[PDB]
Parts: C-alpha cells; structure tokens; sequence
RNA sequence: UGGGAGAGGGUGGUGGAAUUCCCGGAGUAGCGGUGAAAUGCGCAGAUACCGGGAGGAACGCCGAUGGCGAAGGCAGCCACCUGGUCCACCCGUGACGCUGAGGCGCGAAAGCGUGGGGAGCAAACCGGAUUAGAUACCCGGGUAGUCCACGCCCUAAACGAUGCGCGCUAGGUCUCUGGGUCUCCUGGGGGCCGAAGCUAACGCGUUAAGCGCGCCGCCUGGGGAGUACGGCCGCAAGGC
C-alpha cells in the first residue's frame, strides 16, 4: 500500500502542499521509510528536506502523539 | 585588540595598551567639557572616606547625555568617536540635526558618518534610544535608566549589557550586567546594543607607576599592620588571620551579605546574581 | 468531585507510577509500586502495576471519577498490565495514547545508555 | 539578482488594520532591500501543525521575489524586528521536482 | 559566485585569435581569476581550509602553464604576467 | 559550452523534541536505584501530573550494505560566500606530463593559553555497594573538560594495518549518481561472488594483493627502546 502510488503528478519541492506530505508521515508525525513511500532514493531526499521545511513554517508536525 | 611591548624594559614586557583604533577625534568639544575637581578620596570635612587615592593625571570632564528622552524624534550623525579618562566606555560626539551637539556612551559597532534617534518610534538599531516597553524582547541594550526620566544608571561600563528578558505589566524583566535579573519599569530609556570597548578588560597594567597614573595609591594590607590599625595587626613574624577575615572597621569581609535587608527594592529583584 | 479526568501512567523499568488527575490536569490521587507495598526491584513487576493501578484506580472512583483518558509514558514491564487494570477497574477508560518523551536527540545520556 | 521565496507567519490575532500595517512594514521593507515581487499569495490564517507563540493558529504571507544576492539575510533580519512577525523564511526558488 | 559574462570578458581579452578558448594566456587568466577571487574569500573567511586546498591546486595549476609559456614564448610569458601583474 | 549529485568547507541566522533548574497550580508517602541492595532524595511536601520561564548541548523519523572530502572528518532547516567532482558536446591549447628529498598547509580526541559559556555528561575526587580484599567493574554525588572565539599542541588501531600515476588481463550480482534510443546500453563511484594469475596460508582478484613501467616513503631477529645523548620544535604536557 504505497503511498506514492495514491497520487498523481505532485510537486517533490512543494513545502506548502500539506495535503499531499501529510501522506508521507506516519501516523505519529515520523517521515515514512521508502518501503512505505515508494519513493527512489533521490526523490525521498527531496521528500524530507522539503517535509522538514513545512514544520518549520508549522504545517506539518514534528511529532504526534500515538492513539491505541 | 590590545597592543604589546617588547619586553625592552621590566615592565613593558607585561604592560598593555588599549589601541585607540575606534577613536576618530583626539580633542573634546570645548562645550562641552568642564574641570573635574579632585578630591584624593576626600569628602568636605577634608577626610579621607576612600582610602589610597589622588595623584592621577588631570582631567577634564565630558558632559555626557544619559537622558535622550530629550530630544525625541530628532536624529543626530555620529561625529566622531573619542576617548574620555572619567570612564571605561569610549564616547561619541552627536551632531543632531538642530545644530545641538552632545556626548553619549559609543556603542559597540557604532559608525562616524550613522545616524541615531530617541524616541518611542525610534528603528530598533544600534545608537538609538527607546523607553523599555517598546524595544523588543531579547535585544541586548544598556545605558538603562532605573526609574523614567531618572538617567542612565545601569550598563555604562565598558563592554557591558542588559538584556530584555520579558515583560510583566508596566514592568520589563533585565538581565543586568552582573546576573541580576530584575523588573525596570517599561518608560525607562535604554540604548539598543552593548557598551564599546570591550577589550578594556583585558588590559595589564604592567607596573606600580600605572595605577599611580590613575590615581590609585597603594593599598596596604591589613596584615602589614599593627593592632591599633587593623584586626589583622600584629604578631611576631608573619601571622595567619587569627579570626574571620576583617575589614579594617571589624565588620567580617568573606561572605558577610551587606544589602540592606527591608530595602524597598527587593520588590523588584527577580534573582540575584550569578557567580 | 469529578466525572471525568486522565489517568497517567508512568512505567520504567524500575517502578510502575499511576496518577489520576481532573480534566485539566491537576492530580486527585495517585498510587505505585511503594503505596500498595513492595519495595526494590518488586515494584517494577507487572503485578506491582496491577495492584497499583487498580488502588489509584478505587481511590479516584471515591472521588466520583467514572471515566478517564489513559496517557502512557516509558517502557516498562508493568505498562499493559496497568492499561489492563485500567479498565478492568469499573473505570470507563474513554481512549488511550502513549506520550512516552523522546528526544530528537538531545542531551548525552548517562554511560550505561551507550 | 535572484529568485526567492519569502514567507511569513503573522500573528493571527490582529485586527484587519494592525494586519495591514504589518503587511505594510512588510512591503516597504521589501522594496527597501532592492527586491521585485514578481507574484504574492495571502492565505491567511491557518490551523497550525503545532503552536506558535503559544496558538494553535498563524496568518500567511507568500512573496515570490526577485532581489540582490547580497541583501537577503539582512532583508530576513528585518522582517523578523516586528513582534507580530512570529516567522520568517526565505527560500531559493526553484523548479518543481514532480513524481508521477 | 562568478557570472558567465565577466568569465567571458576575460576570455575574449586574452584570446590569441578570434574563436581562441583553451589557449594558455586565456587558461592562466581563467585561473588569475578565480585565485584573486578565491584569496579575497579566504581573507574573510581564514578558517575555510577546505577551499583553501582548492586555491593551492589552482596556484599549482597556474605555475605549470607559465613555466610552459616561459618555455615556449618568454615574449607572450613577460606580457601575460605584466597584463594580470602576477610576479612576486 | 551546457548540465548533475552531495552530512565537502566557511559565515550569519533560525526550528522543534528532550534533560536540568526556577516560578505558579494540584496532590501524598514514598521516589530513585540494582543482579539484589545501600548511599542519596522526600512530610522543611519528593516522585508522578498541568501551566509559565530560563539556559546550554545535540539534531529523532528521513537514514541505507547510502552520500561528500586528500586525510583528519562532515548530519535539523534557511541564506550568503566558497572547494572538489561527474557527465554530455568533441569546440580551443598542443606533451603544457608522472612522481616528488627538502619546504609549506591541513591534521580525530585528549591537552595548553586568554576570554566567554556550562543544561546534560563526566577524568580527578567523595560516598554506597560488590568482594577474601575492590584505590575497579555497578550505584548516588562531583570539578576540570565536553561547547564558542582567537592562539597553541601535531598525536592515533591518523587502518583498507594496502604510497601516487598510467597501461594491460573473464564475467555474475546489488547499489549511488550522470548521459542515451530508457529493453538495455554507456560513463563515474560504492559493495558482494568469482575467470586467469597471485599468495606461506588466510586471502586478493578491472576499487588487485594479477601482469608491467615511472617516482617517492619504508623494512633488515626479539628485548633494551621510540629509551639515552645531541639537535630542532613546544607555554607546558610533550613531539620529531
Ligand atoms: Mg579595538
Ligand atoms: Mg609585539
Ligand atoms: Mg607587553
Ligand atoms: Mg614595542
Ligand atoms: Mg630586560
Ligand atoms: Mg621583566
Ligand atoms: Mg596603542
Ligand atoms: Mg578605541
Ligand atoms: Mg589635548
Ligand atoms: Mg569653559
Ligand atoms: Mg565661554
Ligand atoms: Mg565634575
Ligand atoms: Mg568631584
Ligand atoms: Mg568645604
Ligand atoms: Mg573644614
Ligand atoms: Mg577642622
Ligand atoms: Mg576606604
Ligand atoms: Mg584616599
Ligand atoms: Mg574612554
Ligand atoms: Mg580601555
Ligand atoms: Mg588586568
Ligand atoms: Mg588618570
Ligand atoms: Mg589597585
Ligand atoms: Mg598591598
Ligand atoms: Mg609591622
Ligand atoms: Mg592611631
Ligand atoms: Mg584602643
Ligand atoms: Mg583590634
Ligand atoms: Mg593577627
Ligand atoms: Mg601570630
Ligand atoms: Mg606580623
Ligand atoms: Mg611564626
Ligand atoms: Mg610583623
Ligand atoms: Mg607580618
Ligand atoms: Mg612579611
Ligand atoms: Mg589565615
Ligand atoms: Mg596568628
Ligand atoms: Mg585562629
Ligand atoms: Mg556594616
Ligand atoms: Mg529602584
Ligand atoms: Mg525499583
Ligand atoms: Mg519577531
Ligand atoms: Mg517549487
Ligand atoms: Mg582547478
Ligand atoms: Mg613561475
Ligand atoms: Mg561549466
Ligand atoms: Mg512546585
Ligand atoms: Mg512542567
Ligand atoms: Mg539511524
Ligand atoms: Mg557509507
Ligand atoms: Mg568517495
Ligand atoms: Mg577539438
Ligand atoms: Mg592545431
Ligand atoms: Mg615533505
Ligand atoms: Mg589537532
Ligand atoms: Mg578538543
Ligand atoms: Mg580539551
Ligand atoms: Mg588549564
Ligand atoms: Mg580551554
Ligand atoms: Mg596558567
Ligand atoms: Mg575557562
Ligand atoms: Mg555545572
Ligand atoms: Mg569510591
Ligand atoms: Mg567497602
Ligand atoms: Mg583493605
Ligand atoms: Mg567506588
Ligand atoms: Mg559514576
Ligand atoms: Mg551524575
Ligand atoms: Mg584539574
Ligand atoms: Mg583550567
Ligand atoms: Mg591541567
Ligand atoms: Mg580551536
Ligand atoms: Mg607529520
Ligand atoms: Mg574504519
Ligand atoms: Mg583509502
Ligand atoms: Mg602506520
Ligand atoms: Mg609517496
Ligand atoms: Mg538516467
Ligand atoms: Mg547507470
Ligand atoms: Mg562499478
Ligand atoms: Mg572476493
Ligand atoms: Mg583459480
Ligand atoms: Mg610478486
Ligand atoms: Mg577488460
Ligand atoms: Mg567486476
Ligand atoms: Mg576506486
Ligand atoms: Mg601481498
Ligand atoms: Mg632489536
Ligand atoms: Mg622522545
Ligand atoms: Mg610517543
Ligand atoms: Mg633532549
Ligand atoms: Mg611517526
């Protein structure tokens, strides 16, 4: 269940598109490994530099709390 | 940077001295000065109240700006940059755009040829001058008034700072010089960056005939004494302390806290200092 | 009293700490390993938190309490047991969410971590 | 000159002419550091991922710009003065990077 | 950093003929270039040994064509040297 | 000329988690710790919980058998400044090359000097255990230091225990990153298994320890000893 395969075209740069990166955190606010993203090994480089931007700007967690 | 000597005499191999590159201007404004009587530690009974002073090179005194709220909204060139004896700051010569010149304290990173403001409006830059409440919580700053329109009282000295912690009603929470933190009242005025000079610190002064220069006499100790003169007089050959370390009054000197205790003030005082 | 609170679990390796708060927060009871008895390496066992929970658990419900809200924290041995206690308490126990700190790495710890 | 991408995160509490002041001291600012908006989005408020300055939301500014290298760290320094500006970041623009 | 129209300034300015790239004075003068840049960058930023590395490999490089020049032509040598003041 | 990847370096900023401490609230009989304990902390209100604040250090997930660098080494994110390197075009120069005694520069940690900083950790040190004893291992404390700037020190299992460059000698397979026409092909890295060959063996094998050429460094039984003496360097420690 690949994450990458539940979209279409996406920006890999786009730090503000919360819709689409939220996908790619787990539901614990961690960034996804490639086994889940489907991402190469580039395109998961560009994945967590810019998923690291949106926190900072304050659009996507650091980290959650896990619900049982 | 402090400059060196070659060791071509006994005390020029450990002396010191400030580099004056900061200075611009080597005379003061004639105005703007005048006589700094002397008083070798004496008070007006002709006592000696400070022992071991007098003797220093003459000096003239600068008069020096510590209000500011003075001439709000009118900014003023910075002229130059000059050296003041009375103090460890270097100072700088304002020329406000009214033809008025004054004196304040350099500011580290000050230029000649900038311009500086006071006011409630005033840029948040270094050189000007703002009332607490409105400078922005943690910048650094000195030249800091105690109470509104009272003067600069706190950070003056060389390389010193306050710094804006926090802001409780009319109050604003300083980091003082020492470690201090304590609450100002928002309308006091303080000046945004830190003292100049901050090598003066690391200055040697190399020999005797230095203090002498700045009017410090020798200190002589307690233990060099007789008992008429001191707690720590007395004794054949050298002696240790013999009781608690003692003032030459009796009053005990390690650790003895001296504040005074029902002070209005502590009010005011979040912390005392560090170290 | 209060109906509904949190019940925070706090479970080492060493102890099992079950305290009881209001809605807000602020502690109505608490209990451990030490108040229902054991002392040493006892207290870290997952009977210590069961009895543990459940007297934090009985001295809370004196109170009115009838729901709470299960906030888990650390790795310990007596954690399930605790959550288990939890519920089979007469407690509502209306979710549950670990909130274990973790640091994203942060201050060296101490030698036997390394 | 380069392309960047200033954004900026305001205080959400603001009435709409405290708003337009510090979008104001903004927009001077920009011009002040040499730099050429080219487009500009306002999305304003937000629900945050997470507080800052204690609440739960922020009030978003976009800039595309084009400015002198030299200037922008100092032009970011500015920004960031005022207490009402809780974030400043300025981005290198760059062409997207698609999957798919 | 540096633009592509001040590298081509200079290439056009020590060209030996019209379409001239690659010839020694237009290689030296490429590398006088990013060596003065590169001195004026680490006289800021003296803890940068890294790039610093970077500079002695350009030097190096530098050295090699002028002994070469020197070899071949001392009249195009003695000129090249004088027009980027390099000697010392 | 046109592109690419990257924890390469330097400078200035800036984000969140966590630890500690301080303030406010709420609450009570323990908490902590270990193999088990004790020291320690706690009714002078600890631990656990909530809110506020201060401050230093390190950057979770991404993260990999991954990338970059000559080596040391380099990991939140932004910007500026800057080095190396790969590819495609096959456009210019015309052997301009290789190595390299001396020299110069860089060089983990610890250490040193001056000044800052100090949360956590922690030599020395203090105490509790353990034990026949325990100047240790474990536990509770704890100062330098660990961090920043500048200046020194110049060492190491500074390792691939493998100098640099070039040419030549089956392939299979995983991977990083370019260019194709995108099946796959071809460059440059990083691994694994193996042709021939090498090797005392273990192993190495187009990232050679194979086959060749060039230049440098180095070895010549163990201890004495990286010691002494001399010299040079260093503030010292001590280095060569
Ligand atoms: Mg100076
Ligand atoms: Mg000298
Ligand atoms: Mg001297
Ligand atoms: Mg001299
Ligand atoms: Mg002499
Ligand atoms: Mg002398
Ligand atoms: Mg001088
Ligand atoms: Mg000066
Ligand atoms: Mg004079
Ligand atoms: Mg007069
Ligand atoms: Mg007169
Ligand atoms: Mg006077
Ligand atoms: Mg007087
Ligand atoms: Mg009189
Ligand atoms: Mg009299
Ligand atoms: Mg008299
Ligand atoms: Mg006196
Ligand atoms: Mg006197
Ligand atoms: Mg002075
Ligand atoms: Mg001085
Ligand atoms: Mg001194
Ligand atoms: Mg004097
Ligand atoms: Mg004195
Ligand atoms: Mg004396
Ligand atoms: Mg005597
Ligand atoms: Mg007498
Ligand atoms: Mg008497
Ligand atoms: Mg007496
Ligand atoms: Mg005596
Ligand atoms: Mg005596
Ligand atoms: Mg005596
Ligand atoms: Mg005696
Ligand atoms: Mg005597
Ligand atoms: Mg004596
Ligand atoms: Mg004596
Ligand atoms: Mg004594
Ligand atoms: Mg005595
Ligand atoms: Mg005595
Ligand atoms: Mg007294
Ligand atoms: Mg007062
Ligand atoms: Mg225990
Ligand atoms: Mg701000
Ligand atoms: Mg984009
Ligand atoms: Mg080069
Ligand atoms: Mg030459
Ligand atoms: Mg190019
Ligand atoms: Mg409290
Ligand atoms: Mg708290
Ligand atoms: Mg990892
Ligand atoms: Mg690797
Ligand atoms: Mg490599
Ligand atoms: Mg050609
Ligand atoms: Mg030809
Ligand atoms: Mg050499
Ligand atoms: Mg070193
Ligand atoms: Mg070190
Ligand atoms: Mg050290
Ligand atoms: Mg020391
Ligand atoms: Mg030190
Ligand atoms: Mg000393
Ligand atoms: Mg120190
Ligand atoms: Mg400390
Ligand atoms: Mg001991
Ligand atoms: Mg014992
Ligand atoms: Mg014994
Ligand atoms: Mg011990
Ligand atoms: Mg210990
Ligand atoms: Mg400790
Ligand atoms: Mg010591
Ligand atoms: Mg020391
Ligand atoms: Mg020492
Ligand atoms: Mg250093
Ligand atoms: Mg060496
Ligand atoms: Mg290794
Ligand atoms: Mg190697
Ligand atoms: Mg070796
Ligand atoms: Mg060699
Ligand atoms: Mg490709
Ligand atoms: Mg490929
Ligand atoms: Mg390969
Ligand atoms: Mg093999
Ligand atoms: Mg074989
Ligand atoms: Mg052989
Ligand atoms: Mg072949
Ligand atoms: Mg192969
Ligand atoms: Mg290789
Ligand atoms: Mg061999
Ligand atoms: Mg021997
Ligand atoms: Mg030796
Ligand atoms: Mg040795
Ligand atoms: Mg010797
Ligand atoms: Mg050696």
């Amino acid at each position: 269940a690949k994450v990458k395969a539940t979209l279409g075209e996406f920006d890999l740069r786009d730090y503000r598109n919360v819709e689409v990166l939220k996908r790619f955190l787990s539901e614990t606010g961690k960034i996804l490994p490639r086994r889940r993203t489907g991402l190469s090994a580039k395109e998961q480089r560009i994945l967590a530099k810019t998923i690291k931007r949106a926190r900072i700007l304050g659009l996507l967690p650091f980290t959650e709390k896990l619900v049982r | 940077a402090v400059k060196k000597f070659k060791p071509y005499t006994p005390s020029r191999r450990f002396m010191t001295v400030a580099d004056f590159s900061e200075i611009t201007k080597t005379e003061p404004e004639k105005s703007l000065v005048k006589p700094l009587k002397k008083t070798g530690g004496r008070n007006n009974q002709g006592r000696i109240t400070v022992r071991f002073r007098g003797g220093g090179h003459k000096r003239l005194y600068r008069i020096i700006d510590f209000k500011r709220w003075d001439k709000v909204g009118i900014p003023a060139k910075v002229a130059a940059i000059e050296y003041d004896p009375n103090r460890s700051a270097r100072i700088a010569l304002l020329h406000y755009v009214d033809g008025e010149k004054r004196y304040i304290i350099a500011p580290d990173g000050l230029q000649v040829g900038q311009q500086v403001v006071a006011g409630p409006d005033a840029p948040i830059q270094v050189g000007n001058a703002l009332p607490l409440r409105f400078i922005p919580v943690g910048t650094v700053v000195h030249a800091v008034e105690l109470e509104p329109k009272k003067g600069a009282k706190l950070a003056r000295a060389a390389g010193t700072s306050a710094q804006i912690q926090g802001r409780e009603g009319d109050y604003v929470i300083l980091r003082l010089p020492s470690g201090e933190l304590r609450k100002v009242h928002g309308e006091c005025y303080a000046t945004v960056g830190a003292v100049g000079n901050a090598d003066h610190k690391n200055i040697v002064l190399g020999k005797a005939g230095r203090s002498r220069w700045l009017g410090r006499r020798p200190h002589v100790r307690g233990a060099a004494m007789n008992p008429v003169d001191h707690p720590h007089g007395g004794g054949e050959g050298r002696a240790p302390r013999g009781r608690p370390p003692a003032s030459p009054w009796g009053w005990q000197t390690k650790g003895l806290k001296t504040r005074k205790r029902r002070k209005p003030s502590s009010r005011f005082i979040i912390a005392r200092r560090k170290k | 009293q209060v109906a509904s609170g949190r019940a925070y679990i706090h479970a080492s390796y060493n102890n099992t700490i079950v305290t009881i708060t209001d809605p807000d927060g602020n502690p109505i009871t608490w209990s451990s390993g030490g108040v229902i008895g054991y002392k040493g390496s006892r207290k870290g066992t997952p009977y210590a938190a069961q009895l543990a929970a459940l007297d934090a658990a009985k001295k809370a419900m004196a109170y009115g309490m009838q729901s709470v809200d299960v906030i888990v924290r650390g790795t310990g041995a007596g954690r399930e047991q605790a959550i288990r206690a939890l519920q089979a308490s007469g407690l509502q126990v209306k979710s549950i969410v670990d909130d274990t700190p973790v640091p994203h790495n942060g201050c060296r710890p101490k030698k036997k971590f390394r | 000159m380069r392309r960047y991408e200033v954004n900026i995160v305001l205080n959400p509490n603001l009435d709409q002419s405290q708003l337009a002041l510090e979008k104001e001291i903004i927009q001077r600012a920009l011009e002040n550091y040499g730099a050429r908006v080219e487009k500009v989005e306002e999305l304003g408020l937000r629900r945050l991922a997470y507080p800052i300055a204690k609440d739960p939301q922020g009030y978003f500014l976009w800039y595309q710009v084009e400015m002198p290298e030299d200037r922008v760290n100092d032009l970011a320094r500015e920004l960031r003065i005022r207490d009402n500006v809780r974030r400043v970041m300025v981005v290198k623009s760059q062409e997207p990077f698609l999957a798919n | 950093p540096i633009t592509k129209e001040e590298k081509q300034k200079v290439i056009q300015e020590f060209a030996r003929f019209p379409g001239d790239t690659g010839s020694t004075e237009v290689q030296v003068a490429l590398l006088t270039l990013r060596i003065n840049r590169l001195s004026e960058h680490l006289k800021v930023h003296k803890k940068d040994h890294h790039s610093h590395r970077g500079l002695l490999m350009m030097v190096g490089q530098r050295r090699r064509l002028l002994r070469y020049l020197q070899r071949e032509d001392p009249e195009r040598y003695r000129a090249l040297i004088e027009k980027l003041g390099i000697r010392g």
